[PDB]
RNA sequence: CGGAAGGGCACCACCAGGAGUGGAGCCUGCGGCGCGCUACACUGACGGAGCCAGCGAGACCUUGGCCGAGAGGUCUUGGGAAACUCCGUCGUGCUGGGGAUAGAGCAUUGUAAUUAUUGCUCUUCAACGAGGAAUUCCUAGUAAGCGCAAGUCAUCAGCUUGCGUUGAUUACGUCCCUGCCCUUUGUACACACCGC
């Protein structure tokens, strides 16, 4: 690389390298051809701090210019990356931007958290950050603790693939008439927890098989991910179990053939 | 902008703006006798008087791309076709002609 | 997918100041550095304030009715926030260092 | 700074009203991250936040059109200007240099936007055509055609959503993934002028010449909520974090502000329209 | 003559096998089901596409 | 708008300039020509005999006007070969001075160059004003 | 002044030291236009940063390569890695780094060996 | 319908560039004289071992290709069959003199059939390779052959080698040229003729294996 | 003392290929054995043209000038290699690849015996037509090709050792053979695995 190297992931597909250097370009390469796929400059993206010893400004230093800890996501898609700096840069890879940055801590007390003073000690830096392994949320070690960022609030309207006539009102006329499997399509076109649930608590055991059977290969996987992270803190067992019983039975070779794409849903 | 004519052994190339000594064959063993281009404008196909026709690309003197034995006899005339870019015809003194793919 | 809320803080369970029990005594709250901490007992479970301050948290205070939650740091600045939804309703500052809220 | 003149007027004058206007924050301090499409001129201004004053980069369409919309990229790299010939040129930012330039609308460009991330392009403009590109390569990959000439676009990058205001007073809301019309907001029964999305993506705001301001909740497709204004309301927009309403209305200085009791609280979702009307 | 194509699913080791000749399994291309056990006598790694002009013959070990 | 060698390829400039001298006539080539040998290290006479000499001094003019002063030894490094002496392993081999002077004394003559302090050979700056007037017309030469 | 960048090119054990300046558009090596390098079937391996990048940003650029030692094979992998890595630090300091990131992009999609040079440095088993 | 303008002044260069440099940026050809577009491989189970994809101008590329197990199957095919060309004790280390022939071949191969030479070169090898071969069974001391099949790595290398070798020893002593005789042997192996070297020797190999199966 | 089972490693083994010696000439170390260098040409030879290195720093080198085909000599100053590449000649014939040897001529070196050595030129054109039996060596800037420089206490001057230049094909697996080596009290510490 063109300078020394500092921090590493591993795409967990394992094909590939991502490695941070002292530029503050978070290289990315494939193993078996020892290339290089793309790599992604952080170097104004990353809010650092300013010293109330310092003699010069936040900008002009290179105080923490760099990443010293990157971690993937267990799509392979995202990077997350922290340093000494105050920043907590969201980057993925496939095309080479920043989705989110956030800011670790407003904290007059911690020392680079000045950006423009106002007219030894306790300094912030994230020291390692990691996805979480159910990828809802990641943690990130740094000088005040263990910060855990979630998405277990999912208030944000994120349809998929809608169509004029795939309104709530509806999912609840094809309850009432008796279309399972067209009202769980509908509820997760539309994409809501509420109504989700709804639908998924009001099928009947005597044809969840049928709905199993018929679910579309696209819906796989969200459908999988959901009955997880709702059988963890339900009371509803043998449902969850029926549930994911009848999905394997009726879906088993499909998961095993893209094993990688049902990672986090097994 | 050029042309070829047939000499003791020897067959030169001559331009047209130029009309000088443009190219030299003279890897025959005997007087040549027939010289004729293809219609893409690249062979040359020369009849010697060996009986066994040499035909190559011009402007490449260096190189025999091809030498096809025709009759023991001397080959006399030899001609390219105009619609076909792959035909060759020939006669020597045997008294037959010949018909000659690549 | 691409949005994430700072849902919560684990380690230094305390950091400096008062300490409280909620109303139904369920609930305790306590300051940590720049935030408070939730720690619901019957049902096993943690929280923490998205909200910051500037410095260190001085002193806390909980409604008895259960709702506004008063929050002072070093220097008079004080945040007055709500619960049942967790958002910041205020914020003013008493100019001098504060001691206690009751 | 090629340090030649400024061949001008030698008394200060300030600029045409200001019509459009686009600003992004994620390089602040660094280069200009403003622009500005002035009223009844050839070339959108560069201003500069942090710095408060104007750039130094003036952004012209190549096409003797007014700008008629501008946008600019969440990486804060480029800058596009749509012109009301169609011009869509794309301009880089920190040089202030030309970078590319599309032609398909031949009516007016009335708006673009980008991806935030930087994939895909959607332009829409008054001859009742929408223009998917896509912009990491150069190609076209799909063009819509409405049945009214587009007034406005409201883009949602959260969720890939976009909001057209029509002039058969409708708004009708396209996502930009599969390109086509997902939902049709009706009721407005005048002139549109000014619409906004909610940070969380769930609501339009739209505020039109019957002086009316109505919220929009997108699911279920229905006005949940609408209020007659005095002064109708020339501008509208949520802030970031989706607890403030700024308006501005035809009369007044002001910018008039607004609270969130949904942020608070719940609300039901009712579709109440003709209801109280 | 008719000719198949298979797809090499696993390379098989620690049979005793004579240097240079190495076991493999594969599935017809054709047909995603049916396998068998060729040898195979360049280097090969798995996943990769292989020319028989038998599919009836088994191979067996080589001493 | 003012070329130069330095921006004309070598072979053809050089060929061009040999023709140039050829129809010129006047540069005095030495009566032994067609005997000479060239170097030490060669086994047979150059085999265009005809013009091989202009070659030589168009070849020349290049190196002097590409270096700026050059000696006749230098020029004889320059040119001077390898050998092949046979089972035994090959050495290097000097030019022929001689060819190398009656082409200098022949370039002195035509006014092509003009003497050096220091010692040495320069170019003439009228030798100079042709060569570009030379070097343009084979760079426009393709009409 | 005139904005100069300079950047240096090795391969094996030839130099090659590279000049950017704002100018006309001429590229030159030891005094002479590029399309005269020496081997001239390798014309093209040095030809490379060009035609992969394009040609109207060697228009507003001027370029200057100095070479010494090496051999030709040598010398020409040494004059195309100092044409890539001049052409990308003047786009880096005088231009925008977006343009500075398609560059480099495009030039080590192509083969890396243009930017960072092949330290062949030995492996004993 | 729909147009991107990227170019707005026309490009003029202080230093004069040939057209056909001009034609090269329009698209990579090889040699500035040749496209890969249009040159598939027309024998599956050999594709992605036999690389036309990623385009080159000349076939000195310095990859190195000799460290893992099969870079050679992800180096360009031309660089590969250059590189066995200057393969024999007074042609070790001349690869611009190989480039020279291998340019002169191609050259040869279209004045000839005028559809493609790279596309001739690829079909030759893929026609070439064997199929089959048979191994020496010692047995203990009843030496005999036993017939397996041959990894399609192998079949590239063995192709290329009974190519080049073909060219080698047909103009060793002999009037021909290298070039030349590299050109008809790739035309023949191309056609399959049976009258190639190459062509020949595989035929041997797969009958013996046909044989002895 | 012997046997069995299990596991590892190797260009003294398998497998894929490359390159040699052995044929001829030359040089020279061991006494017939062995090591170097030049050949057997067309991926060449020949002739013009193009030019791209690095190690090296204790009457001498020399830049430049004058003649001489060459070799060379004469007058003045101070203490940038080959293979390579571009055009041109040659063509398959021990021919132009190969220059042994022989003859003649031209200059240099010491010296005086018309002594010897060196270099250039003419003419003379031998063996060698790719090297049996065998046999060794080899996995990446590696085999092999090409030149340059120094002789720094041993060893080397028809040679040692450095440095630069050009740069591959085929394995990168396997214990099947040929060997060689290890183990047959888990000893240590969860889980699992194994169980004279």
């Amino acid at each position: 690389v063109y300078s020394d190297v500092l921090a590493l992931s591993m795409r967990p597909d394992g094909k590939e390298v991502a490695v941070s250097t002292l530029k503050g370009q978070i290289s990315i390469f494939n193993i078996e051809d020892a290339k290089q796929v793309g790599n992604i400059d952080c170097r104004k993206d990353i809010i650092s701090g300013r010293f109330n010893q310092d003699r010069f400004t936040a900008k002009n230093s290179e105080r923490s210019k760099f990443f010293t800890t990157i971690h993937y996501s267990f799509d392979g898609m995202a990077i997350v990356a922290g340093g000494n700096n105050n920043s907590i840069c969201l980057y993925d890879v496939p095309n080479e931007v920043l989705l989110k940055r956030f800011i670790v801590s407003r904290n007059m007390a911690l020392n680079g958290t000045l950006e423009f003073l106002n007219s030894m000690r306790p300094e912030v830096r994230v020291t390692s950050v990691q996805f979480s392994p159910t990828a809802n949320a990641f943690a990130a070690a740094s000088t005040e603790g263990l910060l855990i960022y979630s998405t277990n609030d999912t208030i944000l309207f994120d349809p998929f693939d809608l169509d004029v006539d795939v309104t709530p009102h509806s999912t609840v006329e094809a309850l009432r008439e008796k279309q399972f499997l067209n009202a769980l399509v509908m509820a997760f076109r539309l994409n809501e927890e509420y109504l989700i649930n709804k639908v998924y608590e009001a099928i009947p055991i005597k044809e969840i098989p049928l709905v199993a059977s018929n679910i579309p290969a696209i819906y796989l996987p969200r459908i999988l991910k959901f009955i997880g992270d709702f059988a963890i803190e339900s009371q509803h067992i043998e449902f969850n179990l029926i549930w994911i019983k009848a999905l394997l039975s009726a879906s088993g070779g499909y998961i095993n053939e893209h094993k990688y794409l049902f990672s986090t849903a097994m | 902008h050029d042309f070829a004519v047939t000499s003791s052994t020897r067959v030169q190339i001559f331009s047209s703006r130029t009309r000088q000594v443009i190219k030299t064959f003279s890897r025959f063993k005997d007087v040549v006798y027939s010289a004729s281009f293809r219609s893409d404008g690249k062979l040359l196909c020369a009849g010697d008087a060996t009986g066994l026709v040499s035909v190559y690309d011009s402007y490449n003197p260096r190189t025999i791309l091809l030498s096809i034995n025709a009759s023991t006899h001397p080959t006399h005339v030899t001609k390219f076709h105009t619609q076909d870019n792959k035909i060759l015809a020939t006669a020597s003194d045997d008294r037959v002609t010949r018909l000659w793919d690549i | 997918k691409s949005d994430f809320k700072f849902s919560n803080l684990l380690g230094t369970v305390y950091r400096q100041g008062n300490i409280t029990f909620s109303d139904d005594g369920k609930q305790l709250l306590s300051p940590v550095g720049n935030r408070v901490s939730v720690f619901d007992l019957i049902n096993n479970k943690s929280f923490t304030f998205e909200y910051e301050h500037r410095k260190n948290i001085a002193a806390i205070d909980l409604n008895k009715q259960g709702t506004l939650l008063i929050s002072i740091d070093e220097d008079g600045r004080a945040i007055l926030v709500n619960f049942k939804a967790r958002n910041v309703l205020h914020h003013f500052n008493f100019k001098e260092k504060c001691s206690a809220v009751k | 700074q090629d340090g030649g003149r400024v061949g001008g007027s030698t008394i200060k004058s300030k600029f045409p009203e200001i019509v459009a206007l686009a600003i992004e924050n994620a390089r602040i301090g660094e280069w200009e991250n403003i622009i500005t499409a002035h009223k009844d001129e050839k070339f959108a201004r560069t201003w500069d936040m942090r710095n408060k004053r104007v750039g130094r980069w003036t952004f012209d369409t190549t096409d003797d059109g007014f700008v008629k919309s501008v946008a600019m990229s969440q990486c804060g790299n480029f800058g596009f200007i749509g012109s009301s010939n169609g011009s869509i040129t794309i301009y880089n930012m920190q040089s202030g240099i030309l970078r590319k330039k599309y032609k398909l609308h031949k009516r007016a460009v009335t708006g673009i936007s980008l991806d935030g991330m930087n994939r895909k392009m959607v332009s829409c403009g008054l001859d009742g055509i929408v223009g998917f590109y896509d912009f990491n390569k150069s190609t076209l990959l799909g063009k819509l055609k409405l049945d009214a000439p587009i007034t406005a676009m409201v883009y949602h990058r959260s969720s890939d959503l976009f909001a057209l205001a029509l002039d058969d007073l409708s708004i009708v809301v396209i996502d930009a993934v599969t390109q086509r019309v997902v939902r049709q907001l009706w009721g407005h029964s005048n002139r549109i002028t000014a619409f906004d999305f909610s940070p969380e993506g769930r609501w339009i705001v739209s505020a039109s010449l019957d002086s009316t301001i109505r919220t929009w909740d997108l699911p279920t497709g229905g006005c949940i909520d609408g209020i007659i204004v005095d002064n109708v309301a020339t501008n509208v927009k949520f802030s970031p974090n989706g607890d403030l309403l700024a308006t501005t209305h035809v009369t007044g200085n002001g910018i008039c502000i607004w609270t969130n009791r949904a942020q608070f609280k719940t609300v039901s979702t009712r579709t109440i329209d003709e209801s109280e009307f | 003559t008719p000719v198949t194509l298979a797809k090499v699913i696993k390379v098989l080791g620690r049979t005793g096998s004579r240097g240079g000749v190495t076991q493999v399994r594969v599935e017809f291309l054709e047909d995603t089901s049916r396998t068998i056990v060729r040898n195979v006598k360049g280097p090969v790694r798995e996943n990769d596409i292989l020319v028989l002009m038998e599919s009836e013959r088994e191979a067996r070990r080589l001493r | 708008p003012g070329v130069s060698v330095r921006d004309v390829a070598a072979q053809d400039f050089i060929n061009a300039y040999a023709s140039f001298l050829q129809r010129q006539g006047k540069l005095e080539v030495p009566g032994y020509v067609d005997i000479v040998k060239t170097s030490s290290g060669n086994e047979m006479p150059p085999q265009d005999a005809e013009g091989w000499f202009y070659k030589r001094a168009a070849s020349v003019a290049r190196h002097i006007y590409m270096r700026k002063q050059v000696g006749v030894g230098k020029l004889n490094k320059l040119y001077g070969g390898a050998k092949s002496r046979g089972v035994r392993p090959y050495k290097h081999i000097d030019a022929s001075g001689s060819i190398n002077r009656k082409v200098l004394q022949a370039l002195e003559k035509i006014g092509i160059v003009e003497i050096s302090p220091k010692g040495g050979r320069r170019i003439s700056e009228n030798g100079q004003r042709d060569l570009d007037r030379i070097a343009a017309q084979t760079l426009e030469e393709d009409e | 002044a005139v904005p100069s960048v300079q950047t240096f090119g090795k391969k094996k054990s030839a130099t090659a030291v590279a000049h950017v300046k704002a100018g006309k558009g001429l590229i030159k090596v030891n005094g002479s236009p590029i399309t005269l390098v020496e081997p001239e079937i390798l014309r093209f391996k040095v030809y490379e940063p060009l035609l992969l990048v394009g040609l109207d940003k060697f228009s507003n650029i001027d370029i200057r390569v100095r070479v010494t030692g090496g051999g030709h094979v040598s010398q020409v992998y040494a004059i195309r890695q100092a044409i890539a890595k001049g052409l990308v630090a003047y786009h880096q300091k005088y231009v925008d780094e977006q343009s500075k990131n398609e560059l480099k992009k495009a030039f080590t999609s192509y083969d890396r060996t243009l930017l960072i040079a092949d330290s062949r440095r030995p492996e004993p088993k | 319908d729909f147009e991107v303008v990227e170019e707005f002044t026309p490009v003029v260069l202080a230093t004069p560039i040939p057209e056909e440099v001009q034609q090269a940026q329009t698209e990579i050809k090889l040699f500035n004289k040749w496209s890969f577009e249009e040159v598939e491989v027309k024998d599956a189970s050999l594709v992605d071992y036999v690389q036309v994809r990623q385009p080159i101008f000349v076939a000195h590329t310095a990859g190195r290709y000799a460290n893992k197990r099969f870079r050679k199957a992800q180096c360009p095919i031309i660089e590969r069959l250059t590189n066995s060309l200057m393969m024999n004790g007074r042609n070790n280390g001349k690869k611009l003199k190989a480039v020279r022939i291998i340019k002169h071949t191609l050259d040869i191969i279209n004045v000839l059939t005028d559809q493609n030479p790279i596309q001739v070169v690829v079909d030759a090898i893929t026609n070439t390779g064997p199929r089959e071969d048979t191994t020496r069974v010692g047995g203990g001391g009843a030496a005999r052959r036993q017939a397996v099949d041959v990894s399609p790595l192998r079949r590239v290398n063995q192709a290329i080698a009974l190519l080049t070798i073909g060219a080698r020893e047909a103009a060793f002593r002999n009037i021909k040229t290298i070039a030349e005789t590299l050109a008809e042997e790739l035309i023949n192996a191309a056609k399959g003729s049976s009258t190639s070297y190459a062509i020949k020797k595989k035929d041997e190999l797969e009958r013996v294996a046909k044989s002895n199966r």
